[PDB]
């Protein structure tokens, strides 16, 4: 996975070096951001059906044309697909946010989906609206700590910023 | 290469589950240990050179037949191979001490070693007593219990980290048999 | 030569999209000559020109002068790998030792990233290296549109891992071909002469020998985990690895025997399932955010882990029962490689075993 | 009620003879199980049969 | 079926069958070619009772079709014709043996802790026999729809 | 039957001792545990229908069982299949919250073999029925409950087998 | 790579002799089809991606178990190169289809393929299943009896054809198990 | 067996079907090895004698070939031979001429499953079948050995 210690490991390798003070330093700034991405972690196993709930059913108020058949949504089976292609990008997102980085969230998630959404007929201006609508409905101090949140925005964003 | 995080983080994918606070409790600890892994790896690879040299050396006086004519270990070239085989060995492990899972170890030098030293007839017991003399060398440094050299860190415990050290070096010990 | 040559080559040559579906990912990088002070490319380039082996200093002094001119950035990073291919440790180590078949296969391994494709190919080579000797086919490999449409001025070559591969035996001999990551090319026979004469896939076990490692795979290569035997023993396992794969083969033809029966006579209600006019709650028009689950109740996360999950009727239950028997089939399918792989590995020590010479001569 | 007409251990060896082994041989292939339910099925009869 | 009942009857009784019993029973197997003919036109004809009868079940009925509901979807659907095809079938049984034990035997005996342990509401499943019984009646004559929809009357007063 | 505590005054009992130190490490276990199966007893208690009908839709239903020919093929058979989980579930409550399976011997695996051998009732179906109910049951009452629940869940699968 | 004519050529030098007119007259009948496959390599090759997604769709719908986390169907990657395989696939079956024979389809893809597959875990049966899927699709449009298009072509015979790309089709379903 | 396959039932095949080859062959060539072993006072002499000599021959080969299917002699051994040689002693039944009548059951054997008995030829694609010869000489001599 692309994180810090394996990006410094990585290098380290590539080059042929031993660790010096660089990689050190930079796993000492793995080990004091992890607090707080791991908190929002915590938050994020904590209330995730109710994150794809809101997230999916402010996708159909927003698009209500996929609801008519022939559109990718029609069947029980394809609107509780949307709801677990979601709960999917959810998970992926709580993954990359414990690792630390983009490595484990776009080597799933990111890599190939070009293929597959142009393919099957996949908006993903609807999975924008459903990010968009967790990213706007999220909060400053209510549900979480402020900096930490700033992490799982950086996180959202990112899928956003690699989706369209 | 996954690291704690990421073998955290796949078995949470295999198991297609969010990872959750068990999970994030042992990881809070892999923190909060932190700057004893980091202290513990600039230890070793500090005096790096010198326990290669040092084991390679013990791993020739153990069996003179190495640096016997026909031995592995007889040319220049081939003690200097030697050396930097030992040398590589002991960076991966580091790698794997930085990293606290062992897919570095066994995804970019145990994939292919066996087989490696097989096709060129390197005698592979004494590569695992080789990778024995590196442990315990290693675990003096990481213990600060060397015979030359015992520089000042803040004192603790750090027993669970030396485990791990050994558990590494078993693993490429067991690993090249 | 002049004959027909069948095939695209390599086809990465237009369009560098399927990079990013393939084992590529796990690939570290490419070096990439961008900005100065290089420092890098040397290093990988050195990798792979050579077959991990080990150079010292006094022989690194050989192809010094191709060196100075490349630090200084005088010269391509294609003429520096051409001037290292010219120099006599690329001789010594690939060409003096090491009889022809090897070295041409060698040849394909280092400079254009890829195994043979065909006799075709390769006959063509003996043609060029008889007609005009080792610096005459060195220009041919360094020479060829492919590595000037693929590899480009700036990056060092790396082993491809286009999409496609058109000859799919390509594949398993680039595999096969490469090694491991810790895999030094010495003292090593022909290993794809077999394959490129009449062509058959080369092994099972080996193809993954030569692959970069997936994190996630569905089944962990149980490497490391096999028990210490003598050979008889991991062949009598595998025997039995065979003996269960035939029993679980078997059972998965059952599984979508009684799938058919069950869908062929169910698919008459699933016909008048598409006569219907059939009309929502609000389903024909009605924009006012209708409730998607009005079954759920505070944990449920109904859709499931799948989305087929938690949905089942006449013909949806037989299909999980099918995929449990896949994935069992799958499981054992992955034994007989690593058992395979035990049985080569130690056949191989049978063959050679190491012997240190015990008295020194003081 | 089930009458069973069940032959012996010693009976299955009596299968080797060439005509015997040509009939039931390629029922030692192990794909074959439907094919012996349906021998063995001929050897159950329902209700009671037996001697007077 | 009729005589066995009959049968059952006089046995426990442990007396021969009645005189009257026996009259019956003539009147049945003369009754019995008509009774044929009713249930191989149901037989062939029960595609268009069971599509029919499901599109007047739907068309009344929009709950269970409904997203939320208990036949919600393409395969849920298929299944609740199934088992309108079931009753259908079972009905034909009723009819060539003079009786509704099977009909009771097969499909009624313990029908409502089924459907209870479905989730399926049980009054949808009658609207959907009589539906089918109004498709069944539209096929056949004045007195033989009569016969045959008291049949599906069994069924209906069974479900409720 | 038995509890825990009653089959320690057995054994304490038939050697005509008194309680000793080793006993009374055995009711400190029971009584360290029994809050924990008080609780997997209501949670069971409270989703006993709906533990029922998730593992015969995971189990049983869409078949050959189901299908004409198998055995739950009416809607007699389906009712006496699911009646007889339903005692499945309550005993295997009783052996939980107990301590002790010498329920499930005494009152339900007496004659319950001779009875399905005699009927026909297929004895895998059954095992794997219960099996489901083990995974549901786990599911709702977690890991240790669940761990609890198995022992006796298997308890009836090792009887029918 | 060789098509109908190569193939009556080396099978004519097999016997080291003239071709002659018996052969020549059925390469007149083989030329005098023409148009025919001509229209019908147009027919698939049309609708080929619509082919490919509905086929890999109903594949993962017949076994759940490619969904789920674990099999490698699940993640965007091996979604995409599933995609592309099964368009590799009714790539070469089309190449197949213009050719007249199935020589470019023997050596490209079945001659190594399920090795591949083998080394990679990808499971074989799913992949009858998908070529199935892609066989009947594929006739369903060859013979234009497709339900959701329809266009219009002057009517005749093309059921040998059909007969053809069913044959193609079987040959890479029972190379891939 | 995964790899013997086609390969064991195919010389299960060929032994099995050449019985009556391989039985009056080896009892014909026991008669013509002794006179004394045809004369009177012989077991064979007896019509009724013979024609159990005969259904031991076949009793024999079809326990031995048996064994070929199931890999090791435990069924020959339950029933074939378990109680054997009393018998042959407690009914005056020599047992030289029995030891040289396997011994010949044993060499028609692997001449016909490598098939170098000149006179059957049917064709089998050609493979190493060496260690299946040795274990079938081995049951051979396992009975021969049990007889004396
Ligand atoms: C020293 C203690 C040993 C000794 C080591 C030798 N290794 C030789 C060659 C060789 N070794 C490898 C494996 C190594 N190279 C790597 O880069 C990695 C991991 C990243 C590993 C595990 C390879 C691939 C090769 C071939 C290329 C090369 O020559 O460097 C070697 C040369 C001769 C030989 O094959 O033995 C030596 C001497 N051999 C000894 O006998 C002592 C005990
Ligand atoms: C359901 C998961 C399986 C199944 C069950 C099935 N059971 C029966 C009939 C009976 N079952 C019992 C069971 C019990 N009696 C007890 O005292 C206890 C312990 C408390 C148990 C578990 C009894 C007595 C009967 C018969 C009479 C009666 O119930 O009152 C049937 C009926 C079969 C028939 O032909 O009659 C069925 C079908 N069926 C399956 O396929 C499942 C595996
Ligand atoms: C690891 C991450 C990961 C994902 C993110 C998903 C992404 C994804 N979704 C689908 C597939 C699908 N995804 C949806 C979802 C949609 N329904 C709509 O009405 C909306 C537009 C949208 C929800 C917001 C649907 C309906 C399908 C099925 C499409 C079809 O078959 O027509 C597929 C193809 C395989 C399949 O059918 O399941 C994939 C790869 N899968 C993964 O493995
Ligand atoms: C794990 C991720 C995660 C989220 C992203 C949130 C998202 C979220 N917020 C609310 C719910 C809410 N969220 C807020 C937050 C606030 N509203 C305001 O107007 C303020 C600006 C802002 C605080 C800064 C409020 C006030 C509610 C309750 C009422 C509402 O919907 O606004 C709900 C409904 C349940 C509830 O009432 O708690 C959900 C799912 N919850 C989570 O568990
Ligand atoms: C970039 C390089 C780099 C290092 C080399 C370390 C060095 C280092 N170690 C500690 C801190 C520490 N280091 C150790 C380690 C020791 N335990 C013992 O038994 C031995 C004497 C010794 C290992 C050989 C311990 C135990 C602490 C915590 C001390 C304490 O809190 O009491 C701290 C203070 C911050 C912290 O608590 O983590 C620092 C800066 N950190 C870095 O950033
Ligand atoms: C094949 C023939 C051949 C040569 C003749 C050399 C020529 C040469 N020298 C340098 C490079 C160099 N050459 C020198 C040498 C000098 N130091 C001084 O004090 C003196 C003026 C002078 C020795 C008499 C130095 C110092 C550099 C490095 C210059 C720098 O980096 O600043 C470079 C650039 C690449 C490099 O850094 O090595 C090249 C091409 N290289 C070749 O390949
Ligand atoms: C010229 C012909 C030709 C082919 C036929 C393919 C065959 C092929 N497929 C893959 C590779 C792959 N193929 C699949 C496909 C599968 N996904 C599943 O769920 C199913 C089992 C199966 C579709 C039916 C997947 C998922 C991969 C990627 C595997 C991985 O990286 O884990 C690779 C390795 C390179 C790559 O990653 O693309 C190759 C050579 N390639 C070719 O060049
Ligand atoms: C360069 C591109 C190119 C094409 C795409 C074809 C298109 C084409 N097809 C036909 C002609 C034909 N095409 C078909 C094909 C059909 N048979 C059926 O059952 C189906 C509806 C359909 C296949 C899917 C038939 C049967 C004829 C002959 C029609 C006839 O003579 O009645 C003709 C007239 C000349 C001839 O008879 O061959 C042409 C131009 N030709 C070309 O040059
Ligand atoms: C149901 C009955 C039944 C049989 C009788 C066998 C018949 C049989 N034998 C082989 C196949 C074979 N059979 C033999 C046998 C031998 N070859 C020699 O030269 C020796 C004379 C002889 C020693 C026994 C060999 C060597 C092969 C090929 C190697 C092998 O398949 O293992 C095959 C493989 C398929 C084929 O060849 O077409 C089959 C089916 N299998 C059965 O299922
Ligand atoms: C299951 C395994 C099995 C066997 C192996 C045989 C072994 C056997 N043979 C005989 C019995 C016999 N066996 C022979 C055979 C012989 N005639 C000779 O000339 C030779 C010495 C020898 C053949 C090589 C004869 C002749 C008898 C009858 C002896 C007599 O009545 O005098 C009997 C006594 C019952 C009977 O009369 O049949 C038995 C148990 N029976 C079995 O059930
Ligand atoms: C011969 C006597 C007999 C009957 C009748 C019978 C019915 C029966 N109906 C079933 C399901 C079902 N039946 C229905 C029926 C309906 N849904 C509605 O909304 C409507 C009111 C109704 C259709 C008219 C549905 C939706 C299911 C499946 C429900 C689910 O699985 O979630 C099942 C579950 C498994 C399976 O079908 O294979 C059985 C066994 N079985 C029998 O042996
Ligand atoms: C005669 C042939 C010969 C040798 C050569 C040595 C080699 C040697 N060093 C060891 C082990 C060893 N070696 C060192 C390193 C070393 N010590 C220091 O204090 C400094 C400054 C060092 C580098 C200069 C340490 C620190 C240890 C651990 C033991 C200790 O505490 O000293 C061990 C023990 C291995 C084990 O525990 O399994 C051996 C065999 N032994 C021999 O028989
Ligand atoms: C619920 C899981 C599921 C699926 C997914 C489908 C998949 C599917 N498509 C088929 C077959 C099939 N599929 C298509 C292609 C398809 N139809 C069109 O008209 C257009 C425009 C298409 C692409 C968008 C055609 C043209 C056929 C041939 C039948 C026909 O005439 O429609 C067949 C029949 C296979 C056979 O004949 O052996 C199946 C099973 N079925 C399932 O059960
Ligand atoms: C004159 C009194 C007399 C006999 C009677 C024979 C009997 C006889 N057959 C033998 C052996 C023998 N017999 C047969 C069977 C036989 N051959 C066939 O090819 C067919 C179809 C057969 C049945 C019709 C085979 C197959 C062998 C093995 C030798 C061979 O390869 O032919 C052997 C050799 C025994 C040994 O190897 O120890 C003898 C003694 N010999 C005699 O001296």
């Amino acid at each position: 996975m692309k994180s810090v210690i394996t990006t410094t490991i990585s290098a380290a390798d590539a080059a042929g070096r031993f660790p010096s003070s660089s990689d050190l330093e930079s796993i000492q700034g793995n080990i004091q951001r992890a607090s707080a991405r791991l908190e929002a972690a915590e938050k994020l196993s904590g209330n995730h059906e109710a994150v794809v709930k809101e997230a999916g059913d402010a996708c159909f108020a927003k698009y209500s044309y996929l609801k008519n058949s022939g559109e990718a949504g029609d069947s029980q089976e394809k609107i509780n697909k949307c709801y677990r292609d979601v709960d999917h990008y959810m998970r992926l997102i709580n993954y990359s946010l414990v690792v630390g980085g983009t490595g484990p969230l776009d080597e799933w998630g990111i890599a190939g989906s070009r293929e597959v959404y142009r393919t099957l007929n996949l908006p993903g201006s609807a999975y924008i609206a459903s990010f968009t609508f967790t990213r706007d409905r999220l909060c400053v101090p209510r549900d979480m700590s402020s900096q930490a949140g700033v992490e799982f925005v950086a996180a959202l964003d990112y899928v956003i910023n690699s989706l369209s | 290469m996954l690291d704690a995080f990421s073998r955290v983080v796949v078995n949470s994918d295999s198991k297609a589950a969010y990872v959750g606070g068990s999970d994030l409790q042992s990881l809070k600890t892999f923190i909060s240990d932190g700057n004893k892994r980091l202290d513990a790896v600039n230890c070793i690879v500090s005096n790096a050179s010198c326990i290669v040299s040092d084991a390679i050396s013990g791993m020739i006086c153990e069996n003179p037949g190495l640096i016997a004519p026909g031995g592995n270990c007889y040319t220049n070239r081939r003690m200097a191979a030697c050396l930097r085989d030992g040398e590589i060995i002991l960076r991966y492990v580091s790698y794997a001490l930085l990293a606290g899972d062992s897919s570095v170890l066994d995804d970019r030098c145990l994939n292919g070693l066996k087989e490696t030293y097989i096709a060129l007839g390197v005698p592979t017991a004494s590569t695992s007593r080789a990778v024995s003399i590196m442990k315990a060398a290693s675990t003096a440094f990481i213990m600060n219990t060397a015979s030359g050299r015992k520089i000042e860190i803040a004192a603790g415990d750090c027993q669970a980290l030396q485990s791990e050290a050994a558990a590494y070096f078993d693993k490429v010990g067991s690993a090249v048999d | 030569a002049i004959e027909f040559q069948t095939y695209s080559g390599g086809l990465d040559r237009v369009s560098l999209e399927p990079y990013s579906i393939t084992r590529y990912l796990f690939k570290p990088a490419p070096a990439t000559v961008t900005d100065g002070d290089k420092d890098v490319a040397i290093n990988a380039g050195l990798r792979q020109l050579f077959g991990n082996a080990y150079i010292m200093e006094e022989e690194r002094a050989e192809f010094y002068n191709a060196e100075s001119k490349f630090r200084c950035g005088e010269i391509t990073a294609r003429e520096f790998a051409r001037a290292v291919a010219l120099s006599n440790a690329y001789r010594s180590r690939f060409f003096n030792t090491v009889s022809q078949y090897r070295f041409f296969e060698l040849n394909f391994k280092h400079f254009l990233g890829r195994a043979p494709l065909n006799q075709v190919e390769y006959s063509k080579h003996f043609k060029i290296f008889a007609e005009g000797g080792y610096e005459a086919e060195i220009n041919s490999y360094f020479d060829d549109p492919e590595y000037d449409e693929v590899f480009g001025d700036d990056c060092m070559p790396f082993t491809r891992f286009r999409g496609t591969y058109a000859p799919i035996n390509q594949f398993n001999r680039m595999c096969v071909l490469e090694g491991g990551f810790a895999m030094s090319d010495k003292q090593r026979p022909v290993q794809l002469m077999t394959s490129l004469a009449a062509n058959v896939p080369p092994a099972a076990y080996r193809v993954v020998d030569g692959l970069p490692a997936i994190p996630n795979a569905e089944h962990p290569t149980r490497k490391f985990e096999l028990p210490n035997a003598s050979l008889e023993r991991f062949r009598n396992e595998v025997e039995v690895a065979k003996a269960r794969e035939l029993q679980l083969r078997v059972e998965l033809k059952e599984a979508y025997a009684k799938r058919d029966e069950y869908r062929s006579g169910f698919a008459g209600f699933r016909a008048m399932a598409a006569d219907m006019d059939i009309s929502m709650l609000p389903g024909p028009r009605f924009q006012g955010r209708v409730e998607n689950y009005p079954t759920w109740d505070g944990k449920s996360a109904p859709w499931g882990k799948s989305g087929v999950d938690t949905l089942s009727g006449v013909e949806k239950r037989p299909a999980k029962e099918i995929a449990k028997k896949e994935f069992q089939l799958e499981r054992i399918k992955q034994l007989v490689v690593d058992l395979e792989r035990r049985v080569a590995v130690l056949e191989a020590e049978r063959e050679q075993p190491a012997l240190t010479p015990e008295p020194l001569m003081f | 009620p089930f009458t069973v007409f069940a032959p012996t251990n010693d009976a299955f060896t009596d299968l080797l003879n060439a005509h015997g082994f040509a009939s039931f041989g390629p029922l030692l292939r192990p794909g074959n199980t439907d094919t012996l339910r349906d021998v063995l099925l001929y050897h159950v009869v329902r209700g009671t049969y037996d001697a007077r | 079926s009729i005589v066995t009942k009959s049968i059952v009857n006089a046995d426990a009784e442990a007396r021969y069958l009645s005189p009257g019993e026996l009259e019956r029973i003539k009147s049945f197997v003369l009754s019995g070619q008509r009774r044929l003919r009713i249930a191989q036109t149901l037989t062939e004809n029960r595609e268009m009772i069971v599509k029919k009868g499901g599109q007047q079940l739907f068309q009344k009925r929009t709950d269970v079709v409904s997203p939320g509901g208990n036949a919600y979807g393409e395969e849920m659907t298929a299944t609740c014709l199934r088992d309108l095809d079931y009753y259908l079938r079972l009905v034909t049984y009723g009819i060539v043996a003079g009786d509704v034990t099977p009909i009771e035997e097969i499909g009624l005996v313990g029908v409502k802790e089924m459907y209870n342990s479905l989730g399926t509401p049980i009054s949808g499943v009658s609207e959907g026999v009589r539906c089918m019984k109004d498709v069944a009646c539209s096929l056949l004559s004045g007195e033989d729809s009569a016969e045959a929809g008291f049949y599906f009357d069994y069924t209906l007063g069974a479900m409720q | 039957m038995q509890d825990a505590i009653t089959a320690v005054i057995n054994t304490a009992d038939v050697q005509g001792k008194y309680l000793d130190d080793n006993s009374l490490d055995k009711l400190r276990g029971y009584f360290e545990t029994g809050e924990l199966r008080v609780r997997a007893a209501a949670t069971i208690a409270a989703n006993a229908a709906t533990i029922i009908k998730e593992s015969v839709a995971k189990a049983l239903l869409y078949s050959d069982i189901t299908r004409p020919g198998g055995n739950m093929y009416t809607t007699r058979r389906y009712a006496a299949c699911i009646r007889d989980l339903d005692y499945y579930l309550r005993y295997a409550t009783y052996g939980m919250l107990a301590g002790d399976p010498s329920i499930l011997d005494e009152r339900v695996l007496n004659g319950l073999k001779e009875t399905y051998n005699s009927l026909g009732v297929p004895i895998g179906a059954t095992v794997q029925a219960i099996q489901a109910m083990k995974e549901v049951t786990a599911s709702l009452v977690g890991t240790n409950a669940g761990q609890e629940m198995a022992v006796y869940f298997d308890y009836i699968c090792s009887g029918l087998s």
